[PDB]
């Protein structure tokens, strides 16, 4: 359990996915010529991870990126780290996919999805033991998430026995291009209740709120949304990207958190929250931030659900005793919010690099029955729409039936039926 | 409080102190489990790539 | 904030206890099968004492001590005194008694029962004895109606001289018990409830007719019910210790103090220094406190008897409001303190010798 | 002399073998390069040691012992480190990925492509054994391959060693250093299919040792090292009779001829004293009686339960230091007649002693005080049924909801082997009940 194959996929996955790869580049002290100049050597230790290994001990990316218009990938080219990737992983078509799950899915995106797997069996192959998938998209348009979600289904065809992983923007109509998100974000999640075993769900309403609210950006970009993402991404690969003992791949980190194959969407949280301050924070204020509400990435109340399980990292130097100490007070002070029947369902890891900028920060997975009301707000969207079959044309166009259309709906809604199931056991 | 079995060598002693008396599956067998669970996994792998084929 | 979870509903004491630690503010109930508790109001019948004490960031105390059901059960108690060396056979303040197995069970005391009863034969001495069990009490000089009626029924019994010459209330010429409550607390520290209760007999006590069970048990139930001047002289039957010292006072020319509760005392440190090094939680994972009612019998000549001593014991209705509180403040917020004149008297002494 | 192997399975049983192996070559001056000055038959012989160290004509000693884990990054950290000259790399095996702890994926999925080669590795220490006594298996109830893989191990060495004794030191899961929800599954699935192929298991909560450390060496944050080094010293008191001149448990099938009597109830209760800081800057030392009497304190023990409400089956106390026999009698007589200590009705109330004049040993820079004086007793309780209880709790709570189960299904294990390995546990607990206890608004 060592390789992660990372793989981004149209405008949103890449303009994220671009992000990250700057954020832990310079956590590991690679620069963006693919040299390393760090300190420390808890950098390296686990640096292959992400990055394979080249001549002259030039460190390379394992990601792979995908768009079907070249756009948003000549600027990732642009980009600060943009000659860090592998130039043969870059894989693009002409045509885009018109914001349409269709195109993505089954026209446009079928004519490409073969050189991406190309691409993909090449790093596979030179893995000396892969442990899965990581994939970064939106589900509001049309390459990351209808494509995005095509990959998912020839992955998981062609390597069955490894974890596939996603980070999955999901739309708001208050941070929104067009008007057929809600269409393509139901078929979406059908395919990814299905075929990974852990999704991030990152909500552009929350995002959105974070900025507007707690950052006080009066005017919020996507710049400024992807700033958090890519602090949340970092976050919960710390435990992947260094040495540790807890949750320390993707397989023994979805044994932990997802109890029932189909409930392994997940609520990420941030501590502090930061935009683009020298306020020390304490280890009582972590962990009371960590859990609040306003630091969760999915506009889900926490109060509303239930946590069937909870990872926790922290990170920075800090008193071991007194992370302890506070984990174990927010359990036994609000008892009530976590199902009593997985016993010790919080686990916490600590590790000693924080990221730039801070002194201290921590990362919050949760898998809560709280997450039904993102996808409840998904399935009203979508009905309100579907009941006059509005829009619909832009993909019966490209040769879908409605009959799909019904199906995605009561699968997903059968997924907030078992979140309610859980939330009342 | 009876002392017996008293034992002693060069590297320490050894003695009983009473305070009162009184009041396998083979080979062929563990093959075939795990061949089972062999199959059982290829079993739920194929119906797997036969929805993925549909 | 402070947690606990409620596992015995049929409990009026503690009923009254989670009312009180409510409305402190500062304690929460969980629902009874949440782990992460601070205190535990356990149940009575195999309360997981095994699961206690595992909890990270959680001191937990508990409503009863693991154990005590030795002092609490009629055959536990007989056996306990005779061969506890600090009791012993030579206990003078415990009536004679010995452990009957029925026929159909079959270890059992019915040999040495009736080496004694026959020096009662002989002696001529008073020979009345009572059988009851751990409803089903039987009274009579007559050896072979005990050993018959326990075989008649399937549990182990205990024989036991019946005191034939009790202290009586006049008016009425008779009987009575009395019940003494006793909190031991996390730190083993004894502590009588200075009220105690007279259970009283509304009837005439009478050593003619040993089955007319109305003037022989004063258990407030068989009062109730099989007792037709219920009421009469007290509400009933229960005369509280105020009275009975003024009685004591005008009647004998003596106090409660001398005559009586000296004795108690003396009764209820031996019986619980007696099972301190098998029950006590002080070096333990988790820490037990436990509310105890003792019943005593007073003979004519002022000497004080221990009947049984009962775990889970209920109250005096009038009693409940300060006791609970009294059992909130010694042994729930000395383990767990809020943001006097105790009720309570601290059983402890230190001769030397 | 009859020879021992021991195995460590998994990255707790390996990291406490890498512990429990430094600390043997402290107590016999053995040095990291594998030379032993002492040691004048040179190129072989067959002195009490010898048990566990095997010679090379070059004066090596070397330990008979086997590292097994599904993943290398521990045991590539026995080959890399202090004490990589005294093992073989034969004895070093390693696969690639692991079991994700899941008990399924150690003892099916994985387990069976790695099996034979472990046992031919073990063959080869075999080979060289004279006349083998059988193993020490050292792993956590809670990992996928401490669980999944010993259970199948232990099985298969019963088929291929069926007359040798097999002994057991378990790590039983604690919340406070734990990493996997699921522990409690693989605990049971484990103690269900390990129970008919174990003699005589030594059960460590991770709990209680994590707690011995904050409050005896004033650790506010215990790791495994911590943990570890403790731990050493217990295994090391219980095996000392193996590895030095004695009279008392000097061969494994006297462990339950000693401690089980009963087959199925071979669990004893290990408790130990004194755990001294080293950096406590003043220490009185303390006598035969109150390290003694320390071992009837459930703080002292490795299991958290309490001796006073079961009853005992047998109990050896096994001192090292300035300990003569008469101040242990004197000692037990005090004792007896201020605690509780009561012995099932078939047995006799007594206690087997054994006295090695040597005081621990402990590791330099370490966070245990040398001390003139220790003694760890092994008890037979039934209160250690406790820890069953507390399992077998924890498994019906998930259980009832089937959370986790598709995680060992999809590995190919029957839903069905979980009631199985459930009601055996059930059937455990009964047993030490029948044993243990008699039958018992006013
Ligand atoms: N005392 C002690 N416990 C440990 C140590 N390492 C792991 N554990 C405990 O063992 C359990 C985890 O099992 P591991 O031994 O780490 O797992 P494994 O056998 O390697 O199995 P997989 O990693 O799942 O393949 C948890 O309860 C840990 O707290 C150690 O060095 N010492
Ligand atoms: N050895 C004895 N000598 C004289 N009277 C006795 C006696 N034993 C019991 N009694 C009388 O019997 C009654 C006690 O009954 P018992 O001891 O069985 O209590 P109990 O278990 O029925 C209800 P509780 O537990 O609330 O006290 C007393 O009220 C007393 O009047
Ligand atoms: N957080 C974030 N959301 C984005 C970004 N770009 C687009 N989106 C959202 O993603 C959805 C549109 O999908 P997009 O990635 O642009 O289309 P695609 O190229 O066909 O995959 C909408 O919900 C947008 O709100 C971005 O950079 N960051
Ligand atoms: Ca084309
Ligand atoms: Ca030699
Ligand atoms: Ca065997
Ligand atoms: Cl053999
Ligand atoms: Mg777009
Ligand atoms: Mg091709
Ligand atoms: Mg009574
Ligand atoms: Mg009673
Ligand atoms: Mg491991």
């Amino acid at each position: 359990m060592r390789e992660i194959v990372h793989i981004q996929a149209g405008q949103c996955g890449n303009q994220i996915g671009a992000k990250f790869w700057e954020v832990i580049s310079d956590e590991h002290g690679i620069d963006p010529t693919g040299s390393y100049h760090g300190d420390s050597d808890l950098q390296l230790e686990r640096i292959n991870v992400y990055y394979n290994e080249a001549t002259g001990n030039k460190y390379v990316p394992r990601a792979i990126l995908v768009d079907l218009e070249p756009g948003t990938m000549d600027s990732v080219r642009s980009g600060p780290f943009g000659q860090i990737f592998r130039p043969d992983n870059f894989v693009f078509g002409q045509s885009g996919a018109g914001n349409n799950w269709a195109k993505g899915h089954y026209t446009e995106g079928a004519e490409l999805v073969d050189s991406v797997l190309d691409v993909v069996r090449k790093e596979s192959e030179s893995c000396d033991c892969l442990q899965g998938f990581q994939l970064t998209h939106s589900l509001g348009g049309g390459t990351g998430s209808g494509m995005g979600t095509l990959l998912i289904s020839k992955i998981r065809e062609e390597y069955p026995d490894r974890i596939m992983n996603t980070f999955s923007v999901m739309p708001s109509p208050k941070v929104s291009d067009t008007v057929v998100e809600p269409y393509n974000a139901t078929l979406s999640v059908h395919q990814l209740v299905e075929n990974t075993d852990e999704t991030y769900c990152i909500d552009n309403e929350a995002l959105y709120d974070i900025c507007f609210r707690t950052l006080k950006l009066t005017t919020p970009t996507y710049g400024d949304l992807n700033h958090l993402v890519s602090a949340t991404m970092s976050g919960v690969t710390t435990c992947l990207r260094f040495p540790g003992q807890l949750n320390a791949d993707l397989r023994k980190l979805a044994v932990n958190m997802v109890p029932f194959p189909r409930l392994h969407f997940f609520m990420p949280g941030f501590a502090p929250l930061t935009s683009r301050q020298y306020r020390a924070l304490t280890v009582p204020e972590l962990t009371q931030q960590m859990f609040d509400s306003k630091n969760m990435m999915a506009a889900c109340d926490p109060r509303h659900g239930r946590y069937l399980t909870v990872a926790a990292i922290f990170r920075g130097r800090m008193s071991m005793k007194e992370v302890d100490e506070q984990m174990l007070n927010v359990q036994n002070k609000n008892s009530s919010y976590f199902v009593e029947w997985i016993p010790n369902n919080v686990k916490t890891a600590v590790c000693d690099i924080p990221p730039r900028g801070l002194k201290m920060s921590a990362t919050f997975i949760g898998n809560s029955t709280a997450i039904q009301e993102l996808f409840k707000r998904i399935s009203e969207q979508f009905t309100a729409m579907f009941r006059r079959k509005a829009f619909l044309h832009w993909y019966t166009g490209e040769g879908m039936d409605e009959m799909e259309f019904t199906e995605a709906e009561s699968n997903m809604n059968d997924l907030v039926s078992e979140y309610q199931q859980y939330q009342d056991a | 409080m009876e002392v017996i079995e008293l034992n002693k060598c060069t590297s320490g002693q050894s003695f009983e102190v009473i305070l009162k008396p009184p009041s396998d599956p083979s080979l062929e067998e563990i093959q075939k489990k795990l061949e089972a669970a062999e199959e059982r996994r290829k079993y739920q792998e194929a119906e797997l790539l036969k929805h993925l084929a549909e | 904030m402070y947690t606990f979870v409620v596992r015995d509903e049929n409990s009026s004491v503690y009923a009254e206890v989670s009312r009180l630690l409510l409305a402190t503010g500062q304690w929460k109930r969980l629902r009874k099968d949440n782990p992460r508790f601070n205190l535990m109001l356990g149940e009575r019948n195999r309360l997981p004492f095994g699961r206690l004490g595992h909890e990270p960031g959680l001191v937990q105390l508990v409503n009863y001590y693991r154990g005590a059901d030795k002092l609490c059960r009629k055959a536990s108690l007989v056996k306990l005194i005779k061969t506890s060396p600090e009791l012993s056979e030579s206990c003078t303040w415990f009536p004679e008694s010995y452990v009957i197995y029925p026929t159909n069970l079959k270890t059992d005391e019915r040999e040495v029962f009736l080496a004694a009863y026959n020096r009662r034969r002989e002696g001529r001495e008073g020979n009345v004895w009572i059988a009851k069990s751990s409803e089903g009490i039987l009274i009579s000089s007559e050896a072979s109606e005990l050993l018959d009626f326990i075989d008649e029924q399937g549990q182990v019994h205990v024989i036991q001289k019946y005191l034939e010459k009790p202290l009586l209330l006049e008016p009425g010429h008779r009987k009575f018990d009395i019940r003494s409550w006793v909190l031991v607390d996390h730190l083993y520290n004894i502590y009588l409830y200075r009220e105690g209760v007279l259970r009283t007999s509304s009837e005439p006590y009478n050593s003619a007719n040993f089955q007319d069970k109305t003037c022989h048990l004063t258990n407030h139930c068989i009062q109730k019910e099989y007792s037709k001047n219920y009421g009469r002289y007290e509400e009933g039957n229960e005369m509280f210790f105020e009275e009975f010292n003024q009685y004591l006072m005008d009647a004998l020319n003596t106090t409660l103090e001398n005559s009586i509760l000296l004795q108690i005392k003396h009764i209820i440190r031996s019986c619980l220094m007696c099972i301190e090094p098998a029950i006590s939680t002080k070096h333990l994972h988790y820490q037990s406190f436990q509310l105890f009612g003792f019943d005593f019998m007073v003979d004519e000549e002022l000497k004080v008897w221990l009947i049984e001593v009962n775990g889970a014991p209920a109250c005096a209705q009038k009693l409940y409001a300060e006791l609970c509180q009294g059992i909130v403040d010694v042994a729930i917020s000395s383990v767990f303190p809020l943001a006097p004149t105790s009720i309570f008297i601290k059983l402890h002494h230190h001769h030397h010798h | 002399m009859r020879e021992c192997i021991s195995i460590h399975v998994g990255q707790a049983g390996v990291q406490i073998g890498n512990a429990c192996w430094e600390l043997y070559c402290l107590e016999h001056g053995i040095q990291p390069d594998g030379q032993m000055p002492s040691d004048k038959t040179i190129g072989g012989g067959d002195d009490s040691f010898n048990t566990f160290f095997s010679e090379t004509g070059a004066g090596k000693h070397v330990p008979r012992a086997v590292f097994v884990d599904l993943e290398p990054t521990v045991i590539d950290e026995v080959r890399t480190g202090t004490y990589r000259q005294l093992f073989h790399p034969e004895q070093l095996i390693t696969g690639k990925e692991d079991a994700a702890n899941n008990y399924a994926r150690g003892h099916y999925t994985i387990g069976k492509e790695i099996i034979d080669l472990v046992l031919d590795r073990i063959r080869k220490l075999a080979d060289q054994c004279t006349g083998l006594q059988g193993f020490l298996v050292f792993h956590s109830f809670g990992g996928g391959t401490g669980s999944g893989f010993t259970s199948l191990l232990m099985e298969r060495l019963s088929v291929d060693y069926g007359k040798k004794s097999k002994l057991e030191f378990s790590i039983y899961p604690a919340p406070q250093v734990s990493t996997a929800v699921v522990e409690p599954y693989n605990s049971i699935l484990t103690t269900h299919t390990t129970l008919e192929h174990s003699d005589c298991a030594f059960m460590v909560d991770n709990e209680a040792i994590y707690d011995i450390c904050r409050r005896n060496l004033d650790i506010e944050r215990p790791t495994y090292t911590n943990l570890n080094r403790l731990i050493s010293q217990i295994v090391s008191s219980i095996t000392a009779s193996l590895r030095f001149d004695g009279a008392l448990n000097v061969d494994l099938t006297e462990f339950q001829t000693n401690l089980v009597p009963y087959p199925r109830i071979h669990f004893p209760l290990a408790t130990y004293a004194p755990v001294i800081s080293a950096e406590k800057a003043y220490h009185e030392q303390l006598s035969v009686a109150e390290i003694t009497n320390a071992c009837f304190e459930p703080a002292n023990q490795m299991v958290k339960c309490d001796p006073r409400h079961g009853k005992y089956m047998a109990c050896c106390l096994l001192y090292r230091g300035d300990v003569v026999p008469k101040d242990v009698n004197a000692a037990i007589a005090t004792i007896k007649t201020k605690r509780s200590i009561q012995f099932v009705d078939w047995c006799p109330t007594g206690f087997k002693v054994g006295i090695n004049y040597q005081p621990p040993t402990v590791v330099p820079g370490g966070d245990l005080a040398k001390v003139q004086r220790a003694v760890c007793m092994l008890s037979n309780t039934t209160a250690i049924a406790e820890a069953w209880a507390r399992l077998d709790h924890k498994f019906d709570l998930m259980y009832a909801k089937r959370a986790f189960v598709h995680w060992y299904v999809g590995e190919g294990m029957e839903e069905g082997e979980f009631s199985e390995a459930r009601e055996d546990m059930a059937a455990l607990e009964k047993d030490y009940e029948e044993v243990g206890v008699d039958s018992v608004e006013e």
